[PDB]
Order: C-alpha cells, then structure tokens, then sequence
RNA sequence: GGUCAUAACCAUGUCUGGACGUGGCAAGGGUGGUAA
C-alpha cells in the first residue's frame, strides 16, 4: 500500500494462494507451500529451478486440494495429459 | 563478575534459525505462517517494547465433598505500540504464578495488525483498514474507521487493547453481554486479527512467492543442529 | 462555493492567531490541531514567555 | 509429461501392475474418487486406469526429490502389509520410517523424546493412519498418500491411486516409488533395468 | 438355536458456618592460626 508521500506502508504483504485466489492469515497452520522439482525432460534428472505453489488451509481442510494441485500442474509439467 | 548467563537453548527448528541468526524479523515467520512454540523467539525480536496490562484476576471454583476448591484465573494483555499485540488467559491454584503463566501464554499468541487511512493519505497510518467485526459467544465489536483526532471511543476494556495496538482513532459498537469480560476482550482480539485476512483492491497484484527460510538455510540446520 | 469560501476564511482565522502554519493551510491540518496550541496563545502564557515574571503563577497576578 | 519416453509409460511395468492386481479397485466411490476410475466391471469391481496412475506417480515423486536434505521425509504405515515395504523404502532413499502404532502428539509436543519435525509425509491408506494426518495441519506439512477408490480425501494434497487391500499391490507400489526418485535425484538412471527386486518390498506373511 | 422370575407399610424436621488481592530476583562475610 502506497501513500501520497510515496511511503510504502504496511508491515508485510501477505501471500495469496493459487488454490482459489484468496489470502491466508499468519496463524493458519494448514496452509502449505509445496515445492515441486523440475527436471530437464530429456533424460529425467534434476535441473535447478523449482516450481512452488501455495494452497490455503480452508480448501485443504474440506478436501479440494487433490484437484487443485492437479489442475495447477496440468497446465505445466510433469502432467500435460492425464 | 562471578556469574554467567546461559538463557535459552532451542529444541525447536524455528528456534534454531533465530538463535544462530538467519531470520532477522518476525515478518519472515508470519509470511510462511509457521507455528511458534517457544516464547523467547518473540521476546528476542521484541521484548524491548512489550508491556503487560493485567486486565482482571477472576476466581472460579468447582465443588467437591470436602467443600470448595478455588483456582484463580487471570487475563493479561501484551503489546508494543508498533502494531503487535497478543492476549492470553491462564489459571493456577495461586495468584502470582497464574499471572506469570499468562504473560508467557500471551507472548505466544502475538499477531500483527494492519492500519490504514481515513480516506486521504498523508503518511503514517492511524486507523483500521476497513470496517470489520469479530464475535466470541454473542459478544461482538464492530471497529469502524474514524478521521484523525477523535481518539478511541470505546468502553474501558477494549480501550486497553486498541491503544496497545497503536490504533489511534476508532469508533466501536457492541452487541449483547459485556459484563463477562473474558468473552469481550477475546472478541476485540478477534476483530483486530481479521485485518490482514480482509482482501482489498490494493492486494490484487500478484505475490512473487519465495522459498521457505527452512528450505534456504537447511545447510545450517544439518551439521549437529535441530 | 460552500467549501471554498468557508475553508479559506476558517483557515485565515487559524493563521491569524498563529496556531497553524501557512506552510500547512489545508483542511486536513485543522485536524492536526490539539489542546496545547490554544493554551500557548493565552495572555498569561505570553506574559511569562516574553516578559518579566518568575513563574506562571506570578504572571497571572 | 513431455520427455521422449524416459518419463512416460514403459511396456515392462504394465505387466507388473497387472500381475499384482493394482488395476482392480474396491466396490465404492467418492465424489473426489471418480476422476481416476474409468468405469465398472460386470462385477462390483471398479477399474482404476493405469495411465492415470502413472502421471500421478511422477509429480508426487518429483516433490519427494525437491527437498535438499532427504532425512526428514517421514514415511508412516500401521497396517501390516505396509510395514515391510516402508522399511526398505527408507533404507533405499534417505527417509525416516515410523512403523506400527503412531503414538499421537508426535509433532505437536515440544517435550517428548520421540519428537520429530519432518517436512513431507507419505502415508499408506488415509483411513488407518488418520492420527498423523489430522496432526499434519498443525505444523504445515504437505501430504501424499495412496488412496483406494473410496478412502476419504481431506488433508491429501496429491493422491497416487492403488488397490491397496493387501496382496502384492502394496509393496509393488512402494517399490516403483523408490525406483523413480533415484532415477531423478541420483545416478541410478540408465533406463535399463534396476537390480533391486519388488519381491523384497512385499509383506513378510506367515512363513513356511 | 436360546430361557429365568414376583412389587404391602415407610410421614416429618429445633439450625441466625466457611479463611481469596496484585509478577522483588536479592546474607554476601573471614583480626585468630603450623608457617608467620
């Protein structure tokens, strides 16, 4: 958040989950980032740069996460057709 | 001298990164919404601005065949005026021990508050981001934004909490019983918590994402470390 | 017209007693006013501040 | 996937899946477990597809790789079949096994001499190991498991469908899991057959 | 696939009884004496 002074106020900007486009708390203990490791996709070996996601605790605890992680990954690798 | 000190040895992973000094703000912890379990972590980043304000020391008691048996339950607030506040309740057989038990529990539950402006910016926030609520068992508070210089207009009990939060100007409205202050104070605390969980058009820009402090500093967490 | 004419003449009066700067002079800075600035402009305070007294208690007398 | 054939289905493994009866699946469905089933048989059996198994195996495995230090991807199983399997798993790839009765409060406590604090979990059968799953959401652990066709999905970020009512279906699936993580992280990859048997990942079983 | 029975009567209470209030951690010292 930016004032007319140009002072960039607010203690931190909180992360916004890709599960359902909404923002998690600071004591929500069911909200998990999950790092998937990319591979070269020519031999099948680790290659550097991870794809990281984040999911909110609310959709997790009702049990929607299995579809959400699949849908996110389906538009990338290592699922492209299921 | 002839007397050392030795204070705190962490047995917790999060505690170990702080003691070895790789995490350097509370803001790192909160962004991953990590558990806190040790009350020295919070008192290391802060503890140079934390005050306590013992609200009530209330008796409760159960019944047995030999008569009464009385335990003392006290509520204790905690907060710096920079926007971190917390709250805890605890009970014990004796008074002083219960108070000191509450100052520990209160440190554990500290959270940040998000402050904003009435409608025009001039630097340094002074009020609550938006009109929010919070209910605890049919007590509720409705923190409503207010322009500068109107002070905190509330009952004496929430006037403690909001003042400790550093929120300068506010209007409030209550509903239902408020003479059972254990609910009343928790309901205030509930309301101030929700501020960062309220989505605003400001926050619609996308967050970059970054690897966990646990992840990046894992090479220091494995050598002999917990 | 109501906002302009009123605001201008309001702020003029706040400047005339000198509890407000003309480096401010916006309606937002009206709200930055507080109790102590008024009390400074009182005569007994200014007697003490800019004339001979030994305490504030002297100056009122 | 997108790799040429080195991250895609192999002719060999199809035979192993079908010999161990993984394709067969229980007589019930959920509203989340109907996106891996194709259809039902003449019989009450509901036939899991193996194409759908294969993709889910991979990105599951790639997440298990992604931790820098593998010594804290804590595997858990309490049913008898998945005991022998997990022990060899956590010997092969650096992990910490928890066999038998969980003893709850493992990650919640601070004071307990069996305290653990992993990052991931890999659980067999959600509705036998419900205690660690519930406890996962108090310490922000991602979660992976092997679902039947009717196991409840809740605190399961990614599933890896299986028959898992016992037999060779259990041990085979843990063996395949350990094959993949070594191809990706290690240098066991050669795309020519691994020495280790799926035989010694199966259940001990009452002996002769 | 598994086997077992008979309930009467029974009301009332002289009574002037209960220790609970604020987080102090915190003595801090050695002339005599083998030698001297």
């Amino acid at each position: 958040m930016q004032s007319n002074a140009g002072e960039f106020v607010d203690l931190y900007v909180p992360r916004k989950c890709s599960a359902s486009n909404r923002i998690i708390g600071a004591k929500d203990h069911a909200s998990i980032p999950m790092n998937v490791a990319e591979v070269d996709k020519v031999t099948g070996r680790f290659n550097g740069q991870s794809k990281t996601y984040a999911i909110c605790g609310a959709i997790r605890r009702m049990g929607e996460s299995d579809d959400s992680i699949l849908r996110l990954a389906k538009s990338h690798g290592i699922v492209s057709q299921n | 001298g002839k007397a050392g000190d030795k204070e705190w040895l962490p047995v917790t992973k999060l505690g170990r990164l702080v003691k070895d000094m790789k995490i350097k703000s509370l803001e790192e912890i909160y962004l991953f919404s990590l558990p806190i379990k040790e009350s020295e972590i919070i008192d290391f980043f802060l503890g140079a601005a934390l005050k306590d304000k013992v609200l009530k020391i209330m008796p409760v008691q159960k019944q047995t065949q030999a008569g009464q048996r009385t335990r003392f339950k006290a509520f204790v607030a905690i907060g710096d005026y920079n926007g971190h506040v917390g709250l805890g309740m605890k009970c014990s057989k004796e008074v002083a021990t219960a108070i000191r038990g509450a100052i520990i529990l209160a440190k554990l539950s500290i959270v940040p508050v998000r402050r904003g402006y009435w409608g025009n910016k001039i630097g340094k926030p002074h009020t609550v981001r938006c009109k929010v609520t919070g209910r605890c068992g049919s007590v509720l508070v409705r923190l409503i934004p207010a322009p500068r210089g109107t002070g905190i207009i509330s009952a004496p009990v929430p006037k403690k909490l909001l003042l400790m939060a550093g929120i300068d100007d506010c209007y409030t409205s209550a509903g239902g019983c408020t003479a059972t202050l254990g609910n009343f104070a928790k309901a205030t605390f509930d309301a101030i918590s929700k501020t960062y969980s309220y989505l605003t058009p400001d926050l619609w820009k996308e967050t970059v994402f970054t690897k966990s402090p646990y992840q990046e500093f894992t090479d220091h967490l494995v050598k002999t470390h917990t | 017209p109501r906002r302009l004419f009123e605001g201008n003449a309001l702020l003029r009066r706040l400047v005339r007693i000198g509890v407000l700067d003309e480096g401010k002079m916006k309606l937002d800075y009206i709200l930055g006013l507080k109790i102590e600035d008024f009390l400074e402009r009182r005569l007994q305070t200014q007697v003490f501040k800019l004339g001979l007294a030994k305490s504030i208690h002297h100056a009122r007398v | 996937s997108g790799a040429l054939d080195v991250l895609q289905m192999k002719e060999e493994d199809v035979l192993k899946f079908l010999a161990a009866g993984t394709h067969l699946g229980g007589t019930n469905l959920d509203f989340q477990m109907e996106q891996y089933i194709y259809k039902r048989k003449s019989d009450g059996i509901y036939i899991i597809n193996l194409k759908r198994t294969w993709e889910k195996l991979l990105l599951a495995a790639r997440a298990i790789v992604a931790i820098e230090n593998p010594a804290d991807v804590s595997v858990i199983s309490s049913r008898n079949t998945g005991q022998r399997a997990v022990l060899k798993f956590a010997a092969a790839t650096g992990a910490t096994p928890i066999a038998g009765r969980f003893t709850p409060g493992t990650f919640t406590n601070q004071i307990q001499a069996a305290f653990r604090e992993p990052r991931l979990l890999v659980v067999t059968d959600p509705r036998a190991d419900h205690q660690p799953l519930t406890e996962a959401s108090y310490v922000n652990l991602p979660t992976i498991a092997l679902c039947n066709t009717d196991s409840p999905l809740r605190y399961v970020d990614i599933a890896i469908p299986c028959n898992n009512k016992g037999a060779h279906s259990v041990g085979l699936m843990w063996w395949m899991l350990a094959r993949e993580v070594l191809r990706m992280r290690g240098t066991i990859s050669r795309e020519h057959p691994w020495e280790v048997m799926p035989d010694l990942y199966f259940y001990r079983d009452p002996e002769e």
